RNA sequence: GUAAAGCGCACGCAGGCGGUUUGUUAAGUCAGAUGUGAAAUCCCCGGGCUCAACCUGGGAACUGCAUCUGAUACUGGCAAGCUUGAGUCUCGUAGAGGGGGGUAGAAUUCCAGGUGUAGCGGUGAAAUGCGUAGAGAUCUGGAGGAAUACCGGUGGCGAAGGCGGCCCCCUGGACGAAGACUGACGCUCAGGUGCGAAAGCGUGGGGAGCAAACAGGAUUAGAUACCCUGGUAGUCCACGCCGUAAACGAUGUCGACUUGGAGGUUGUGCCCUUGAGGCGUGGCUUCCGGAGCUAACGCGUUAAGUCGACCGCCUGGGGAGUAC
């Protein structure tokens, strides 16, 4: 999946606080993560559908994260795709 | 409750989901009947039993099963009681009106062997006929005498006796049988949660519901 | 998912009564109350209680009569994606008068008879005979 | 489920549906009233032509729309939460899950040489065929492609199709455990997007074995077959296309309930585990079977039982999944 390190690194850069690993923020960053890193894996191989398969549930269940986010505070939402570049 | 301490359960680990309500435990592997509340059921039916048992009371007990058999006869025996312990003929009780006839067919062969009235026809005829009073003297001996329906009946074990059981409820009969985990109390009006073997165990309550019966009788 | 937690009360009860079962269990909520309250006034059930603290549960204890179940019959009506309202002169007649129709009003959740009587109508919610 | 009928399978926008508590609102909803809903029909009661048909007085009804005044249980809106739904984190567990690259051994075939000599191969027999130009058998050396015995299973993983030697790299999912965190972020989904066995198509490779086509031999009345001797496509590879199958559990997905028994597989708490073991407790999965369901066969806590949310589909046979 992801390496610890860079998990509870990016955990804090956008936590709550610390050790609060669930906040709405906190997930998009996580899910953002390996979404951007698989690409460099799916760029290569390609056929590796099954594989895909994951990569999209993860890009599919952060719109479904961000789109609950803009809806309970429109605030975070536009401060959190900033810091990652998000939304186009 | 006193003498109830010579069976406890019965039946390894099949059980049915049915007698629960009448289970204790379990220990060594093996469901024990909760005698605890096994002998209150004994009141209900040894109540109901010599109630009608007064009126002559035509009680059936019913014992196929080999362990009982030796027993039940003399139960039944020991008063206006009658009993069955030699494979339940099919509908001896409901299809009574065709099953009799092979009574009446006993009776007059008795006769045969009474008197003089069997020295008749060569060896083999007589020493062929006389193997026909063996068998029916068996299968409807203790129940020869019984014109009509018992008032009720008494079966040792509601499994083994599944067929005795399902006419009973069917000619609206009360139905008296001891029940426990493989068993089925669906069926008998009057569960009697209790070991449906040990020689001990059958003996016990046979002639215990035997003595009521035959005592109700005034 | 549970789209719908009346449904699951009233199944509840239906397939326990079935199954012998001494009583129910499940998550209360004030609906469910209101309903097992009428349920119990009526005679449908013995009892019922609400265990739990942070975690409201439901004791909703079942009614037998004689060798049989008190509920030979209870189905949802006012279900979601599908709700149904009445009139005072519309309410339905649960078994001819015999059963009971379980109405939610603007005065509280009563049963047919009753608002039928209180001039008011309101949401049915079941039709336990 | 087998009668007509579950998209081959997933992700998901619109749409439909939405756990729990307090407050608030009052839109749906309920109540009251006011307009209006033409008269005639219809309906009830009552009249008038001798009766009836017919005519007529009154009421009812016009199931509707709008306004006003309330009621606030439920649905909807809003506010503040909550944690059991969903998700996140930590640590493990098993796995033929997927993509890429290596590599080993068994065998077949082919090439070359040795030994050796009259058969071999095949069938029901045969025959075609291969053999003295020396086959077959036997041994040595080499080439090459494809597939991985045993383990292996009532087995495992995957959304489905489907996935088996071993090794490395990249990667997806599932489960349990203690717990920690977010706080309804959920379920379903027309259209849409993507995945899709085999056969097939395009380009360029590869080609041992097997084999549509094709050619012989045999069989038969015939044999455009089954059988035998050969054998091209293809089967293999990369990239692209095709989207079908008895794509089947012939059974859509999510959730909650409802007696049992025996077994497989994988995780886990606890107990002299002295030894395996015993008390349990989650995930996945076989077989039997109760209630109930079923036209029956049968299904049966992995339901085809009892219920809820959303979706797809059926409406006599042939013509025809055809024509346009
Ligand atoms: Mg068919
Ligand atoms: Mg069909
Ligand atoms: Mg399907
Ligand atoms: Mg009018
Ligand atoms: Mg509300
Ligand atoms: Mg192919
Ligand atoms: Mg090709
Ligand atoms: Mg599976
Ligand atoms: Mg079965």
């Amino acid at each position: 999946s992801l390496s610890t390190e860079a998990t509870a690194k990016i955990v804090s850069e956008f936590g709550r606080d610390a050790n609060d690993t669930g906040s709405t923020e906190v997930q998009v960053a996580l899910l953002t993560a390996q979404i951007n890193h698989l690409q460099g894996h799916f760029a290569e191989h390609k056929k590796d559908h099954h594989s895909r398969r994951g990569l999209l549930r993860m890009v599919s269940q952060r719109r479904k994260l961000l789109d609950y986010l803009k809806r309970k505070d429109v605030a975070r939402y536009t401060q959190l795709i900033e810091r990652l570049g998000l939304r186009r | 409750m006193l003498k109830a301490g010579v069976h406890f359960g019965h039946q390894t680990r099949y059980w049915n989901p049915k007698m629960k309500p009448f289970i204790f435990g379990a220990r060594n592997k093996v469901h024990i009947i909760n005698l605890e509340k096994t002998v209150p059921m004994f009141n209900e039916a040894l109540a109901e039993l010599n109630k009608i048992a007064s009126r002559k009371g035509k009680i059936l007990f019913v014992g196929t099963k080999r362990a009982a058999s030796e027993a039940v006869k003399d139960a039944a025996l020991s008063c206006d009681q009658f009993f069955v312990n030699h494979r339940w003929l099919g509908g001896m009780l409901t299809n009574w009106k065709t099953v009799r006839q092979s009574i009446k067919r006993l009776k007059d062969l008795e006769t045969q062997s009474q008197d003089g009235t069997f020295d008749k026809l060569t060896k083999k005829e007589a020493l062929m006929r006389t193997r026909e009073l063996e068998k029916l003297e068996n299968s409807l001996g203790g129940i020869k005498d019984m014109g009509g329906l018992p008032d009720a009946l008494f079966v040792i074990d509601a499994d083994h006796e599944h067929i005795a059981i399902k006419e009973a409820n069917n000619l609206g009969i009360p139905v008296f049988a001891i029940v426990d985990t493989n068993s089925d109390p669906d069926g008998v009006d009057f569960v009697i949660p209790g070991n449906d073997d040990a020689i001990r165990a059958v003996t016990l309550y046979l002639g215990a519901v035997a003595a009521t019966v035959r005592e109700g009788r005034s | 998912s549970m789209q719908d937690p009346i449904a699951d009360m009233l199944t509840r009860i239906r397939n326990g009564q079935a199954a012998n079962k001494a009583a129910v269990t499940m998550p209360s909520s004030k609906l469910k109350v209101a309903i097992a309250n009428v349920l119990k006034e009526e005679g449908f059930i013995e009892d019922f209680k609400v265990e739990g603290d942070t975690k409201p549960e439901l004791e909703l204890t079942l009614k037998y009569f004689q060798g049989k179940a008190v509920v030979e019959s209870i189905q949802r009506v006012s279900r979601p994606g599908l709700r149904i309202y009445k009139r005072k002169d519309e309410l339905p007649k649960v078994m001819a008068g015999l059963g009971i129709a379980v109405v939610s009003t603007s005065k509280g959740v009563m049963t047919d008879r009753a608002a039928r009587q209180a001039g008011l109508g309101g949401e049915i919610i079941c039709y336990v005979a």
